[PDB]
């Protein structure tokens, strides 16, 4: 409901790549892989 | 929220990550090859009486 929903945070924008910190690594390739922790999980905080 | 430059996004349920993974390559080659030749061959034969 629109009454019981609340502000999180005054902004939804994260640092502009954030998600390649997530992402895994293949060490003997050299190269990054696919989304591994989930960089975004706000966690109901306004941390800014 | 997703977010591209300061463009805001939906993700598909079947994608995983589209992220924009920034990275540019630029290769360059230029060669030149050149070669020359020059050949001048005479001949001078007289006589009189």
């Amino acid at each position: 409901e629109d009454s019981e929903r609340r502000p999180s945070c005054d902004i939804d924008k994260p640092p502009p790549n954030i998600e390649l910190t997530g992402n895994g690594y293949n060490e003997l390739t050299g190269q990054f892989r696919n989304r591994v922790i989930n960089t975004k999980s706000f966690g109901g905080q306004c941390r800014k | 929220p997703h977010y591209i430059l300061n463009t805001r996004f939906r993700k598909p349920y079947n994608v995983e990550s589209y992220t924009p993974q920034t990275q540019g390559k630029y290769e360059f080659i230029l060669k030149e090859y050149e070669s020359y030749s020059d050949f001048e061959r005479n001949v001078t034969e007289k006589m009189a009486s």
